[PDB]
């Protein structure tokens, strides 16, 4: 099979530089167009740049000429975007896509992107804080329960529940930006009230940015 | 550079259904036109390329095709799992430009929101701020209203809300409200409402607590 992985992503500073590189695998990128194409969070996708890596000819878009550079090393059969002067707008997943030649100049391999996000805020990593049950009445059918996972930069962030056995009916919700810059997400789960307290939910969550790596124990309370 | 403008920009239609999104090319583009699928945190793939060729290992129900400058992906019979964002897109200029997306959900019956309030925890509130939380689980259609009251007074922007993606179990999706304020304004109020509203909720329910560690 024929792939491509694209590596080097990850939090910079405006104004810096950035190298992402991309690999082939199962064909020869001296045969082909390479495409580094973008997608800003929520919003559409967007080309950055090509190469053509025999006679190594290159084009760019507007937004990023002059401080950008795509490149290839045949030998290596690797592929490079070096990106300078970084804005936040450049906050990004890229991909780079092979557009095919051989019948069909659509992009059909693709890779799994590398998120690029460019703010001048520090890594820090989430407080992790229960959403118990009993409120103010305790027991009847299905109860939910979770965890807040507040407070961090960048993303992502991971949540499993007991380990990775619970994963029924949880609901790891998207991230807000909150007023802060900083983000917060919420994981739920609906259980039986019967379980409450014959079982113990736990809620583990990572955020690889921070080396931060949180299990909070969710049980519950009476007000 | 050429414009694909693609339409509508979402839709819901339920399985069974014949769908048609097209996308209107700024200029003759020829057939220099694509199609990509994509599914949630996942990569672009191709569905169609040179206007109506599919790409091998499709299947039959995609189809696309040119009249003129207006190009049209047809899903004969949706699928639960075409459940996606559609993407067009034209080659036949540098640089290549594609169509803002479709957002393809999945349409089914009405059901309720069962709601849960959740009070803060003390460890927030130690850090002088409470965030009290409103769930809205396993409901359709999308659009819910979330009022918050504290003592019967209805807030206004200290609520943010949160929506998971459509199941694709049950094709539901939830909902998470959250008013977060200082230690020193939750500890002046006493009854914290979840005020919900939804289509399949004959009448308004509540979901509240009274404060405190009590």
């Amino acid at each position: 099979e024929v792939q491509l992985v694209e590596s080097g992503g990850g939090l910079v500073q405006p104004g810096g530089s950035l190298r992402l590189s991309c690999a082939a695998s199962g064909f020869n990128i001296k045969d082909t167009y390479i495409h580094w194409v973008r997608q800003a969070p929520g919003k559409g996708l967007e080309w950055v740049a090509r190469i053509y890596p025999t006679n190594g000819y290159t084009r760019y878009a507007d937004s990023v000429k002059g401080r950008f550079t795509i490149s290839a090393d045949t030998s290596k059969n690797t592929l490079y975007l070096q990106m300078n002067s970084l804005r936040a707008e450049d906050t990004a997943v890229y991909y780079c896509s092979r557009w095919g030649g051989d019948g069909f100049y659509a992009m059909d391999v693709w890779g799994q992107g590398t998120l690029v996000t460019v703010s001048s805020a520090s890594t820090k990593g989430p407080s992790v804080f229960p959403l118990a049950p009993s409120s103010k009445s305790t027991s009847g059918g299905t109860a939910a329960l979770g965890c807040l996972v507040k407070d961090y930069f960048p993303e992502p962030v991971t949540v499993s529940w007991n380990s990775g056995a619970l994963t029924s009916g949880v609901h790891t919700f998207p991230a807000v930006l909150q007023s802060s810059g900083l983000y917060s997400l919420s994981s739920v789960v609906t259980v039986p009230s019967s379980s409450l307290g014959t079982q113990t939910y736990i809620c583990n969550v990572n955020h690889k940015p921070s080396n931060t790596k949180v299990d909070k124990k969710v049980e519950p309370k009476s007000c | 550079d050429i414009q694909m403008t693609q339409s509508p920009s979402s839709l819901s239609a339920s399985v069974g259904d014949r769908v048609t999104i097209t996308c209107r090319a700024s200029q003759d583009v020829n057939t220099a036109v694509a199609w990509y699928q994509q599914k949630p945190g996942k990569a672009p793939k191709l569905l169609i390329y040179s206007a109506s060729f599919l790409e091998s290992g499709v299947p039959s129900r995609f189809s696309g095709s040119r009249s003129g400058t207006d190009f049209t992906l047809t899903i004969s019979s949706l699928q639960p799992e075409d459940f996606a964002t559609y993407y067009c897109q034209q080659h036949y200029t540098t640089p290549p430009t594609f169509g803002q997306g479709t957002k393809v959900e999945i349409k089914r019956t009405v059901a309720a929101p069962s709601v849960f309030i959740f009070p803060p925890s003390d460890e927030q509130l130690k850090s002088g701020t409470a965030s009290v939380v409103c769930l809205l689980n396993n409901f359709y259609p999308r659009e819910a209203k979330v009022q918050w009251k504290v003592d019967n007074a209805l807030q206004s922007g200290n609520s943010q809300e949160s929506v998971t993606e459509q199941d694709s179990k049950d094709s539901t999706y939830s909902l998470s409200s959250t008013l977060t304020l200082s230690k020193a304004d939750y500890e002046k109020h006493k009854v914290y409402a979840c005020e919900v509203t939804h289509q399949g909720l004959s009448s308004p329910v509540t979901k509240s607590f009274n404060r405190g560690e009590c």
